[PDB]
């Protein structure tokens, strides 16, 4: 193998740090042997060099035999040189998504051969790669070597190799603008819209150009055929898809089977529209053993099946036409479950996906819908360099009402309503000012931090009154109780006055779902009322019947 | 020759991620960096440079040309000894006093001065590819980069020369520089001011340096506002003591004891209760109190500045700069095709420049928006050469109205 004529990268050790001096464990003759064979070869090839005992650095070597075979393997444990090596720039910070790929006439995959070894190593660093093949026991000073090229398993090899291959290609890319070259790890992905004529030829100019550089790729015939089985995906000429998802029929489900499942399912979601994983995931909560058997909940079984259905056939995605636009459609699946599909030409999807997240402790569909829009927007920038025009199941007038009166800033890029149910709405609104001839409930809540004993109640202005005793509460929970009380006994239109900024805040937000069951009943209530006015006042300030509910709920509690 | 820059002790280079960017902002950046490369201001770099600072593209203040903006916030924090407790630029108390203050971009000055060979690497940035198809293009500065607060600290000496003439001949013009910008204050007629700014750019132009009108002395109060009404209701009074009771403990010597007494027992909210006069002596005593400043509130040069913004509706946003909560150094509002983010972005810059004009430093913003939404969008509306520090928050229901 060729060892690249190219320039080298300056490599430094971390500051105030010195090369490794780890002692070589003593080996069996078979391994000392093995290693000797292996090493002389690497030296024959230029890959390593023989040093003396003047160079004090040491990194432990080890030979491992075979699974089936009788071949030996050199293993160098660069854990210390690694712990002393500087940090490098992050290799590649994200991986191409198939759907971001522009359709090309022909694409050829060139896998560099023996990459790491095909590239020099900064001469002045070499000394740190020192290793020793021990002699038979202690007797006899070992054989010392040091790398000339990038050693496998060392911190910078991935980085440097990457750089080198960027520098090597620079030229070619100049005098070859229309050819696309994806660089990934030690692979080269090449495509052009030439007729197989100049393509099959341009491929060779590259290989030759790569060869002037020490880089040996395979020739044709030994060049892979499409569909490329790359990275979890199946890359065909005019479509792409995930690699065969095989959903296991089983008698009992262990934590681990369920996990592997959710995994396969989630990966399937990139192109298999409408995959759900909520019920399945739910089972995972609390986690017993890895080997523990979970019993499929009924919803769980129903999910699993809706899934098998979607997968019971095959879906593939198209590639990217930078001229056409991007459309993104989102649909409400279930409980904080969203599904989206991106396409340029109606119904020929580039990719799909889902959004579930619980952003907050209580939330609603308008707040979730925009969270998904954000998640999709970014995702588009990443893949395509631009954002999609959106078609959301929310009415333009609902959006605007919500957007307008909300405390926090929000902004959805271009969009259009699309009557594809369930539709997004607000299940209740609070009055802006007091209902006339409606009862004023002055609610309250207390809870003794010592006994965690609580008292929830109200005192209305039609002289009505109530108080309840709660047992393992907090003030937040008593104050939410008081309001539920007032909701419970008040009918079609109320006026509620609290001193809980917390309950105020919670409710003013129009939640429609909540992590609290208390917040959920209240929601259920507010949804029933015809008119609800809710206002706040400072507490422990002789205000209205505020003090009146105070003595009520404080009596015993505080 | 170059000046030696050294990272604050016990810390090292910025390893900040590059936010993803759109195709159009990417070409804009690719072109720009090629030219800067030819002109030798930034040179490509190798894997051996672990450092990284985000970079973006803006379309300045009402401009068609793309400007490349480098987010040096991390770096500025790590070199803070150098540009602050070393090569610091003293801030003119005078500036906030002038009838007129013009802001001029002076950022192209730096392109002359070279950056210490040993500091360069700290300046790495990346021009990211789309769909991670290729390695991002990595760069490092060879000269004073704009956005890095070390540049003015260094350049400070050469700006003194550039400006000594104009100064000798205009003893009552205040010249301040905060980062890439020059702030020029004068009490002259506007035509006169404009003339001197122009006379100023001539001087600047002989050294290579190639406005935007502020009116400090006209920046007034956002006095907490109590309504005036004929016929009150339990509500309004309830709301009255509410706001009133809150303005106290922040507004030294408020009073409610009267008002409270009108609210006794449990009556409907829809109930009209006339006002006693002593209670009226209360609104007034308070109302009057509100027009006048805080008292006891002084800027602490060693403490950070905070700015909170509340979305009020109809294109209106309120805000307050303070160092201790409810110890407001300054309050105000901002008012408006302008979505929430566009508007919030502009508020953020307005306040930031006032902040610079008055104290010479920027406030840490508490923005009422989703980190994500904001992150993806702001650069669309951003036009300053600096970027302030921000953190996201949820306005406390009561704060919005107590400030309405
Ligand atoms: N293995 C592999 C692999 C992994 C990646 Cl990310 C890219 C890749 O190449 C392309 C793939 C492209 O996709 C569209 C396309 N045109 N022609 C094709 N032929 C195939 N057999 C597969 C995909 C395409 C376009 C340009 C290119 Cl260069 C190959």
């Amino acid at each position: 193998s060729p060892i690249s004529p190219i320039e080298t990268v300056p490599v430094k050790l971390k500051p105030g740090m010195d090369g490794p001096k780890v002692k070589q464990w003593p080996l069996t003759e078979e391994k000392i042997k093995a290693l000797v064979e292996i090493c002389t070869e690497m030296e024959k090839e230029g890959k390593i060099s023989k040093i003396g005992p003047e160079n004090p650095y040491n990194t432990p070597v080890f030979a491992i035999k075979k699974k089936d075979s009788t071949k030996w393997r050199k293993l160098v444990d660069f854990r210390e040189l690694n712990k002393r090596t500087q940090d490098f720039w992050e290799v590649q910070l994200g991986i191409p998504h198939p759907a971001g790929l522009k359709k090309k006439k022909s694409v050829t995959v060139l896998d560099v051969g023996d990459a790491y070894f095909s590239v020099p190593l900064d001469e002045d660093f070499r000394k740190y790669t020192a290793f020793t093949i021990p002699s038979i026991n202690n007797e006899t000073p070992g054989i010392r070597y040091q790398y000339n090229v990038l050693p496998q398993g060392w911190k910078g090899s991935p980085a440097i190799f990457q750089s080198s291959m960027t520098k090597i290609l620079e030229p070619f890319r100049k005098q070859n603008p229309d050819i696309v070259i994806c660089q990934y790890m030690d692979d080269l992905y090449v495509g052009s819209d030439l007729e197989i004529g100049q393509h099959r030829t341009k491929i060779e100019e590259l290989r030759q150009h790569l060869l002037r550089w020490g880089l040996t790729t395979p020739d044709k015939k030994h060049q892979k055929e499409p569909p490329f089985l790359w990275m979890g995906y199946e890359l065909h000429p005019d479509k792409w898809t995930v690699q065969p998802i095989v959903l296991p029929e089983k008698d009992s489900w262990t934590v681990n089977d369920i996990q592997k499942l959710v995994g396969k399912l989630n990966w399937a979601s990139q192109i298999y529209p409408g995959i759900k994983v909520r019920q399945l995931c739910k089972l995972l909560r609390g986690t017993k053993a890895l080997t523990e058997v979970i019993p499929l909940t009924e919803e769980a079984e129903l999910e699993l099946a809706e899934n098998r259905e979607i997968l019971k056939e095959p879906v593939h995605g198209v590639y990217y036409d930078p001229s056409k636009d991007l459309i993104a459609e989102i649909q409400k699946q279930g409980q904080g479950q969203w599904t989206y599909q991106i396409y340029q030409e109606p119904f020929k999807n580039l990719k799909t996906g889902k959004y579930a997240r619980m952003r907050g402790a209580h939330t609603n569909d308008v707040k979730q819908l925009t969270e998904a829009v954000q998640k999709i927007t970014t995702e588009s920038i990443v893949i395509w360099g631009k954002t999609p025009k959106f078609k959301l199941p929310i009415q333009k007038e609902t959006w605007e009402t919500w957007w307008t009166e909300y405390w926090q800033a929000t902004w959805i890029p271009e969009w259009e309503f699309v009557n594809t149910p369930p539709l997004v709405k607000l299940w209740y609104q609070l009055e802006k000012e007091p209902i006339v001839g409606a009862e004023t409930f002055y609610v309250d809540g207390a809870a003794n931090r010592e006994t965690k004993l609580g008292k929830a109640g109200y005192v209305t202005n039609r002289g009505r009154q109530k108080v309840v005793t709660l047992t393992d509460t907090t003030n937040q929970k008593t104050e939410l109780q008081a309001i539920y009380l007032a909701l419970q006994d008040s009918g079609l239109e109320v006026n509620i006055v609290t001193d809980s900024q917390y309950a105020l805040g919670i409710i003013q937000a129009q939640p429609d779902q909540s992590e609290s069951e208390l917040v959920n009943q209240i929601i259920e209530q507010l949804i029933k009322k015809e008119k609800v006015y809710l206002a706040w006042v400072p507490a422990h300030k002789g205000i209205g019947g505020n003090e009146q509910v105070d003595k009520l709920v404080s009596a015993g509690i505080r | 020759e170059t000046v030696p820059v050294k990272l604050k002790p016990g810390m090292d280079g910025p390893k900040v991620k590059q936010w993803p960017l759109t195709e159009e902002k990417i070409k804009a950046l690719v072109e720009i960096c090629t030219e800067m490369e030819k002109e030798g201001k930034i040179s490509k770099i190798g894997p051996e440079n672990p450092y990284n600072t985000p970079v973006f593209a803006i379309k300045k203040k009402d401009s068609t040309k793309w400007r490349k903006l480098v987010d040096f916030r991390e770096l500025n924090k790590r070199t803070q000894d150098f540009w602050e407790v070393q090569l610091g630029i003293p801030h003119p108390a005078g500036l906030k006093k002038k009838k007129s203050v013009t802001v001029l971009d002076v950022g192209d000055a730096y392109f002359s001065v070279p950056l210490d060979e040993d500091f360069r690497k700290y300046t790495a940035f990346t021009i990211p590819s789309i769909n991670n198809e290729t390695p991002g293009i990595r760069y490092q500065y060879n000269v004073l980069p704009q956005g890095w607060k070390g540049s003015p600290a260094i350049f400070q000496s050469s700006m003194t020369k550039i400006l000594e003439p104009f100064r000798k001949q205009n003893p009552d013009i205040v010249i301040c520089q905060y980062m890439d910008d020059l702030y020029v204050g004068s009490d002259l007629e506007i035509g006169q001011h404009r003339t001197k700014i122009e006379e100023l750019r001539q001087h600047l132009l002989r050294w290579g340096l190639t406005g935007y009108e502020l009116h400090p002395d006209k920046w007034t109060v956002q006095p907490i506002v109590l309504p005036e009404k004929d016929s009150w209701t339990v509500n309004d009074i309830q709301k009255l003591v509410g706001k009133l009771n809150w303005a106290s403990q922040i507004y030294p010597g408020i009073k409610v004891r009267q008002l409270c007494k009108l609210l006794r027992g449990t009556k409907a909210l829809t109930e009209v209760i006339p006002l006693t006069e002593e209670a009226e002596l209360e609104l007034a005593e308070n109302r009057e109190i509100l027009k006048e400043p805080v008292h006891g509130v002084y800027y602490d040069p060693s403490k950070d500045l905070i700015a909170e913004i509340q979305k009020q509706g109809q294109g209106q946003w309120t805000y307050q700069i303070y160092q201790e909560p409810f110890k407001n150094l300054k309050t105000g509002k901002y008012a408006r095709h302008t979505n929430d983010v566009k508007q919030l972005t502009e508020a953020v810059q307005k306040i930031t420049t006032e902040s610079i004009v008055i104290w010479g430093k920027t406030p840490k913003f508490k923005l009422p928006i989703q980190k994500e939404t904001w992150e993806t969008w702001w650069t669309e509306y951003w036009q300053a050469t600096w970027i302030p520090e921000w953190e996201f928050v949820n306005t406390p229901p009561l704060v919005k109205l107590w400030y309405q």
